[PDB]
């Protein structure tokens, strides 16, 4: 996902990349940097944005079951649609 | 019988290494909080020592 | 030759099959120590037995806490182990002092006196996660010696 | 010889009775999976209506008195008699 | 009574292999044990369950011939079993390819990894520290 | 409701004396201490073979470390701090950013293993219930840098156990 | 694990002085920085094997500083775990003291009944042995349905597993010519220096904690109290069994009498709320927000507790307070009170007589923290 | 109507007299007995930088404190504990120290 | 109403709040403190001995038994430690504590005549806080090492120490001691604002 | 719903021993197997 | 007969009617308008009235005292070296030591 360094280790989900001068790169000298292939970034955008139909929304993962505080979210606004705090989950209209 | 009061100073006896000489002490009242608006903080006094040297590891 | 590389197989073999080991007390960590004993999860079904033998044994389990006062304690009968030896720290104070860690008479993780060689984590180590203190030490004996 | 029938007589016969609970005894009655997903009762709280919490005092009644500055501490503690179940 | 038991060990010797079947449980495992297979795991695992037996019987996980590159075969240990060990091996009664399924995310990893030891692939830490910058040019 | 231990000699004359000094003269009470052990032998012997055979666990169990995520990707960890004030061992340690995008997340996320004594307060701390602790016990390593988890990068490794963890949750919500 | 330093006239003990403290930990100043919530699981850590036991003094302290009666259910659960943590700590009385002896069977024969009574700590809690379960809130987590009859179940194969260790251990002609006539004190002597725990229960004196002060709902459970006849270690160890025999009634009679309701108390400001009921009113949140974090905000004062400990007596002293950190707490763990007696238990007694006085009197090292 | 410890004013002085007399007499003890370590002459050099630190003579409680504990940190070697030269090593010597200057120490990294 | 205890014999303990102040010493008594179902009496430190004779084998009050000697270290006061003997009847079945104050450096008599189980507390004071007891035998270090310097628990000092870093150096057997460095505790600002409690705070 | 359902029947050990007399006690027929064995030994 | 401590088994009567009729002699040397002397004679005599009315009763032993008619009269054995020590250092007359000074409210 995120664009590798022109030194040799793979970049994180910030960009990590280790200076040339800078001597904490042994490290990863024989043994291999612990890179997660999924990357959270783009995987917002990944997620298609819902419609709504009424003014006001809540928002949940699933129930009790999956951990989400039900936060009412406010779509008056046309231009740049409304996310809640916790998901990166879109809504229009 | 046999109360033998002396008046001196106070000195430490039971002391750590020579660190107590060089760092400094502030015994100030802790101030309120600019966001919190409540004296419970206040009323109180704290002797908290001057921050030495701090690095990241 | 292949004739020399199979022979340090055999060696390393007879350790691998048997490990008899000198078990410090000392902790909380002692009775999930005594649960190795424990028909449940057994561990006389390897080549390893209770018997201790403090001069003798091979592998000796650091379990638990190591405050200042037997810090010195545990470093002399380190010493006067045979010379295959290897160190299991067998909990979380072991490793570097789950709780106790910012206490003033705790010493950091047995690594500042003694070195380890298979770290143990949980904080009442399983009996099932302490199977590991033996298996994947079991594993990691390769050694490699050459000349 | 491993077969149950032979072996039973000779564990009954060695000091006390046996057979029934065996060491293991892990064989029937043994739930996996706990059970189907269950409901929580709740407590005096939850259902609305003179649920106030100047009833429900709690931490209130904490104040020491300072006092003064024959009598017992409490009535002596009178010994109980041995156990009907077991006389020794 | 004791020809029936010796004949209940010559059935549990024809019913995994035979003469090269049992001897290579033998070596292998702890002990050779018959019973009901399960089947289904990524990089062919056994773990032929199912059976009565004794305390806590989700027996016999036997471990796959080099699951990742590894040739598992004289040494094995619990490094194997993926995402099935919580039901056919430790608490739940259902088996996982059987008759509850665990449900997709399109996140977890199609391929379990092997135990992290000192070979290559190993643990290693790292800050997130961006750190305060020093500017000086001429 | 006062038992009592000491019988008082129980003696008195003839037939209660001499099989209690029989007791001395020859043994019968270590056969009798040998009939109990000769009953314990003959019982199959309750042993798991590792390997191969596990042992009974629950649903609801603590061990293992691991940050769960949302079906549709994005990290569910919010960094409020929570759970770092209150861990007993002081393990946990959090440093929070903006990730130029609105949300609000992590950077940085040390769940030392040299420290924590799974108590499994963040587990129940948690509002977003970002860490689940997996029943895992394969996690013994060579040194402290393999051990102590880094950033996010070796608990979002624990995304190859989150298929145990969705399974276990369902046990959380409505307590057992 | 001790040093114990001896003073051999020839043979015979006369100078036994137990050099401990060698596994001070310092649980005393490191609890002064932590919340009450936060501070609960080293007391887990204090003694090696109660956990239900411990925590239990800890939590019912803090009740009393803030004046709170835990609900009816979450009572009957802290005496069905009260008593099987009095069931599992005179396993390791028995077994321990029979290894450093040199038995080697009985040790073994509990230690498989042991591991099966872990699998209740399990099922009930996420962890093994060290369980954040008995809180100040009452209990945590409700109880399993699976659990319930499995008690029962196991209590029943429990009978013949009691009874294997008085068919073995207690009719030996060794045990009865070892344990027999060392240390015998029965005197007022063992008042001043205070065991409280199996030394002046199992011998002379009637007193006891359970029958005397109540602490979550007894009277209504039946007890039978072992008290012995001479202060030697034969009478210290059969009243232990008998202890072990009569604390089964007390697990039968919790099978029979539970209350079905709450598990935590009901305030939600000593209390984290339901994770269903949280999510959504705002008022939970916020009372889950701050019993984090912050602790409870106690009354300020000094409260005094000890609740019968198969060992001794776990008597908590917290000092209080506005703030939620309790500034020095001192548990005197059973430790302080059974290594005293040494002094006068070891006179006129052998080298191998010392080694079944530690085991009787079950001195656990980590006793030795305050 | 005070207490005094367990003497008064100069008293006091007289048992350090007697403190410093008896551990004068066992430094050979530390050396045969104990161990080798460094010296006998460093041994009764380790002695004096440790009363010349205690010039600081006030009270009558002060003195008598130091005293009592004088009686427990030197009693320690004569009826011989647990040490075994990793304990009872006053002298730093693991450990090098910079000394006081404006120069030296701002050059190292000091406050 | 459900989730407070009631109290209903503190009228009953509070008459030893009477009979023990009605014996009226300025030597012992000076201030009487009881509270849910618990008396704390503190007393000056020149009178130890005779207080603890008194509460014992006395036919209306019978102790006996001593199980805590815990003691209080305190900045605020120019008295910093305030030893508690809390003490158990065993024949009326009663808690007791007997508070006192001693300041930085001055003896109190020990009860080592009256309790043969105070002897081991007396010396774990003397390590953790400093405080010496005078008519003591054998006074000796238990918690802390057999070379340590300061006292424990004293809140002049820090939680992690001063000799606490132990390395297995260049020398052979020698284990290293007076190195300081140490991993940072995060000491957590944690104190809510607003009284919660009446009945507490006092006028300046 | 959670609750408990009270199974008791056998309950246990209330104050009870199964110490009990097996083999056939001593007393004076163990020495006239003893001495028996003796008489029959000799001749 | 078995006594529980290591008191020995046996019941002397009058031996504890000596021990209290010598200890009120020893309460009326120094202390005579102090509460100590007037609050121990009206339970002493209380118990004396007790004794004289009921000999080598199960229940006289069980008044006030709980276990043995020996164990009774240890609780009383001491009692006369509490009488002993409070005629030699002596608080109860006289009220002259020191108050503290003001604060013990935390
Ligand atoms: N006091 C004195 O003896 C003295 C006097 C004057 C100068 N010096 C100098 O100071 C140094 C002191 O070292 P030492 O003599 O104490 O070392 P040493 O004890 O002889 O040990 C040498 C180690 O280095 C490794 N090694 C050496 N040469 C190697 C090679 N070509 N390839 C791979 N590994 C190699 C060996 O490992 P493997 O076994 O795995 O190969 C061995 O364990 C010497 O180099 C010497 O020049 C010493
Ligand atoms: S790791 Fe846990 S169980 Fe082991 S000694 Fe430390 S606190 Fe005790
Ligand atoms: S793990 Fe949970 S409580 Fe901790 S910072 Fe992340 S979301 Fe907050
Ligand atoms: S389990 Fe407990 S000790 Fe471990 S990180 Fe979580 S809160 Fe901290
Ligand atoms: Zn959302």
């Amino acid at each position: 996902g995120v664009r590798t360094s022109p030194t040799g280790e793979k970049v994180t989900h910030t960009g990590q990349v280790y200076d040339d001068g800078d001597y904490r790169k042994v490290r990863f000298v024989g043994r291999q940097k612990e890179v997660n292939e999924n990357f959270a970034i783009d995987l917002i955008a990944e997620q298609p944005v819902s419609q709504v139909g009424s003014r006001v929304i809540s928002c949940d993962g699933g129930g009790g079951a999956l951990g989400h505080p039900r936060v009412y979210i406010n779509l008056d606004k046309e231009t740049k649609t409304g996310t809640c705090g916790y998901c990166g989950l879109q809504f229009r209209q | 019988i046999t109360v033998d009061e002396k008046l001196d100073i106070t000195t430490i006896t039971g002391v750590p290494e020579e660190h107590i000489k060089t760092r400094k002490a502030r015994i100030f009242v802790p101030a309120r909080n600019n966001m919190q608006s409540g004296v419970n903080n206040t009323k109180k006094w704290k002797m908290e020592f001057d921050t030495r040297e701090r690095w990241e590891n | 030759e292949y004739v020399v590389a199979k022979l340090d197989d055999l060696i390393n073999w007879a350790r691998r099959s048997s490990l008899w080991p000198m078990t410090f007390g000392l902790a909380c960590c002692a009775v999930e120590m005594m649960h190795m004993a424990a028909p449940r999860y057994d561990m006389d079904r390897f080549g390893v037995v209770f018997r201790a033998s403090p001069r003798q044994s091979d592998v000796m389990i650091v379990a638990g806490t190591l405050t200042n006062k037997m810090a010195p304690a545990l470093r002399k009968v380190y010493d006067q182990m045979p010379e295959p030896r290897y160190v299991v720290s067998m909990g979380s104070c072991a490793n570097g002092g789950g709780y106790y860690h910012y206490s003033y008479s705790v010493v950091r993780g047995c690594d500042r006196i003694v070195p380890v060689d298979i770290y143990v984590p949980g904080c009442p180590p399983t009996a099932e996660a302490l199977l590991y203190g033996i298996l994947q030490l079991q594993k990691k004996i390769k050694r490699e010696k050459r000349l | 010889a491993s077969a149950t029938r032979f072996i039973q007589w000779l564990r009954n016969w060695a000091s006390g009775r046996d057979l029934q609970a065996k060491l293991q005894l892990r064989y029937q009655e043994i739930s996996k999976r706990t059970q189907p997903p269950p409901k929580l009762p709740v407590g005096p709280s939850h259902k609305l209506s003179n649920n106030y919490y100047c009833t429900r005092d709690g931490r209130r009644e904490a104040m020491p008195p300072s006092i003064v500055m024959a009598v017992s501490p409490a009535p002596p503690i009178k010994r109980w008699e041995l156990s009907q179940d077991e006389p020794y | 009574e004791l020809l029936q038991v010796l004949k209940r060990g010559l059935q549990q010797v024809s019913g995994h292999g035979g003469l090269r079947g049992y001897l290579r449980v033998l070596f292998r495992a702890n002990d050779v044990r018959v019973g009901t297979l399960v089947g289904e795991d990524k990089y062919g695992n056994k773990y032929y369950e199912d059976n009565k037996q004794f305390f806590g019987r989700h027996r016999w996980v036997i471990y796959t011939t080099e699951m990742n590159g590894k040739n598992t075969f004289w040494d094995v240990d619990g490094s194997m079993v993926p995402p099935e060990w919580h039901r056919w091996l430790h608490c739940m009664t259902d088996d996982p390819p059987t008759v509850k399924p665990p449900t997709a995310r399109k996140f977890i990893w199609t391929n379990h990894k092997f135990n992290l030891s000192g070979t290559p692939q190993q643990y290693v830490p790292y800050s997130t520290t961006r750190k305060k910058i020093q500017e000086w040019v001429p | 409701t006062y038992k009592y231990v000491n019988l008082r000699e129980p003696s008195m004359d003839m037939k209660s004396v001499t099989d209690r000094a029989a007791q001395t003269l020859l043994w019968t009470e270590l056969i009798r201490g040998l009939g109990m052990t000769l009953s314990y032998l003959f019982r199959e012997p309750a042993t798991i073979n590792y390997p191969f055979e596990k042992g009974p666990l629950s649903p609801r169990f603590r061990g293992e470390h691991a940050l769960r995520r949302y079906p549709s990707g994005e990290e569910r960890c919010i960094a409020c701090k929570l759970c770092e004030a209150v861990c007993p061992a002081q393990a946990i340690t959090i440093e929070a950013e903006p990730r130029a995008d609105g949300s609000r997340r992590t950077t940085r996320y040390d769940i030392d293993m040299t420290k924590c004594i799974y108590c499994g307060f963040c587990q129940e701390a948690c509002p977003v219930d970002a860490i689940v602790e997996g029943p895992n016990f394969e996690f013994s390593t060579e040194t402290h840098e393999e051990l102590l988890y880094n950033k996010e990068k070796l608990l979002n490794n624990g995304d190859k156990w989150e298929a145990e963890i969705a399974a276990n949750i369902q046990a959380d919500y409505l307590y057992r | 694990v001790l040093r114990l330093v001896m003073e051999l006239s020839g043979e015979m003990v006369r100078k036994c002085d137990p050099h401990i403290g060698l596994l001070h930990r310092g649980t005393e100043k490191l609890i002064e920085y932590k919340t009450y919530l936060q501070a609960l699981p080293y007391f887990d850590r204090l003694d090696y094997v109660s956990m239900m036991c411990n925590e239990q003094a800890y939590s019912l302290a803090v009740e009393k500083l803030l004046n709170i009666r835990p609900p009816p259910r979450a009572q009957w659960i802290r005496v069905l775990f009260g008593e099987i943590t009095r069931l599992l700590n005179h396993i390791m009385a028995v077994t321990t003291h029979a290894l450093d002896i040199g038995a080697m069977t009985p040790f073994f024969w509990m230690f498989e009944e042991r591991e099966k009574m872990f699998e209740f700590y399990e099922r009930v809690s996420g962890a093994r042995m060290h369980a954040a379960y008995v809180r100040p809130g009452g209990v945590h987590q409700d109880l399993p349905l699976g659990l319930m009859d499995d008690i029962y179940e196991f209590s029943k194969n429990f009978s013949l597993r009691i009874d294997e260790l008085e068919e073995m251990l207690t009719n030996n002609r060794i045990w009865r010519n070892r344990t027999v006539d060392i240390g015998i004190v029965t005197a007022e002597d063992a008042l001043n220096y205070g065991f409280s725990g199996v030394m002046l229960r199992g011998s002379g004196i009637q007193w006891d904690l359970r029958k005397t002060q109540p602490y979550d709902v007894y009277d209504q459970v039946e007890f039978d109290v072992p008290i012995g006849s001479r202060g030697d270690c034969y009478d210290r160890y059969l009243c232990r069994v008998e202890e072990m025999r009569q604390s089964i009634r007390i697990i039968s009679q919790c099978l029979n009498k539970m209350p079905p309701g709450e598990i935590k108390v009901d305030d939600a400001k000593v209390s984290p709320p339901k994770r269903a009921e949280m999510k959504t009113s705002m008022e939970s949140l916020i009372h889950h927000f701050k019993l984090y974090t912050e602790g409870y905000q106690v009354p300020p004062g000094a409260t005094y507790t000890a609740i019968e400990a198969p060992k001794g007596e776990f008597g908590v002293y917290l000092v209080s307070d506005g703030s939620s950190r309790p500034y020095r707490c001192k548990i005197k763990a059973p430790g302080f009170a059974h290594l005293a007696g040494l002094d006068k238990m070891s006179k006129g007694h052998m080298l191998a007589d010392v080694v079944a006085i530690i085991g009787t009197q079950d001195i656990v090292f980590g006793e030795v923290d305050r | 109507v005070k207490p005094i410890f367990s003497r008064d004013m100069n008293e006091a002085k007289r048992r350090v007299r007697e403190l410093y007399r008896a551990w004068y007499r066992e430094v050979p003890n530390t050396v045969h007995l104990f161990q080798l370590d460094i010296s006998v002459k460093q041994g009764r050099d380790k002695v004096r930088e440790m009363f010349k630190k205690n010039a600081h003579i006030t009270d009558p409680r002060v003195v008598d404190l130091l005293v009592i504990k004088g009686k427990m940190e030197l009693e320690e070697t004569i009826k011989v504990w647990k040490q075994r030269t990793h304990v009872m090593r006053f002298f730093h010597e693991t450990e090098a120290p910079r000394p006081k200057d404006f120069l030296s120490k701002f050059y190292v990294g000091h406050d | 109403t459900v989730r407070p205890r009631n109290d209903v014999a503190h009228k009953q303990l509070s008459a030893f709040g009477e009979y023990v102040a009605e014996i009226l010493p300025k030597y012992v008594q000076q201030v009487q403190v009881s509270c849910f179902n618990e008396l704390e009496i503190c007393i000056h430190p020149d009178g130890v001995i005779p207080v603890l004779t008194f509460l014992r084998d006395h036919s209306n009050a019978q102790f006996k038994s001593l199980a805590d000697l815990t003691a209080v270290d305190i900045p605020t006061r120019q008295n910093r430690f305030e030893i508690v003997y809390n003490l158990l009847s065993l024949r009326f079945n009663s808690r007791i504590r007997v508070k006192t104050y001693t300041d930085e450096l001055t003896p109190i008599e020990s009860s080592v005549p009256v309790y043969k189980a105070a002897n081991w507390y007396e010396r774990e004071i003397w390590d953790m806080f400093g405080v010496f007891f005078a008519n003591h035998p054998d006074l000796r270090r238990i918690l802390t090492d057999y070379g340590f310097e300061g006292h424990p628990f004293r809140k002049d000092f820090p939680l992690s120490g001063y000799v606490e870093l132990r390395y297995d150096d260049e020398v052979k057997r020698v284990v290293a001691e007076p190195v300081e460095l140490a991993q940072e505790f995060r000491k957590f600002d944690l104190n809510s604002p607003w009284e919660a409690f009446p009945a507490y705070r006092q006028p300046p | 719903v959670k609750q408990d359902m009270p199974p008791v029947g056998g309950y246990g050990p209330i104050d009870y021993k199964r110490n009990l007399p097996r083999r056939g006690l001593s007393g004076y027929s163990m020495f006239a197997v003893g001495i028996g064995a003796l008489l029959f030994g000799y001749w | 007969t078995g006594l529980v401590g290591l008191a020995v088994c046996e019941t002397p009567h009058e031996r504890l009617k000596i021990l209290y009729t010598k200890i009120l002699d020893v309460l009326g040397h120094i202390p005579k308008n102090a509460a100590y002397r007037k609050y121990t004679e009206q339970i002493t005599n209380e118990k004396l009235s007790m004794v004289k009315a009921e000999p080598d009763v199960k229940k006289l032993e069980e008044r006030l005292q709980g276990g043995q008619i020996e164990e009774v009269i240890l609780q009383a054995e001491n009692e006369l070296s509490l009488a002993r020590k409070m005629i030699q250092w002596k608080p109860w007359e006289p009220l002259v030591e020191e108050p503290p000074a003001s604060q013990w409210k935390w």
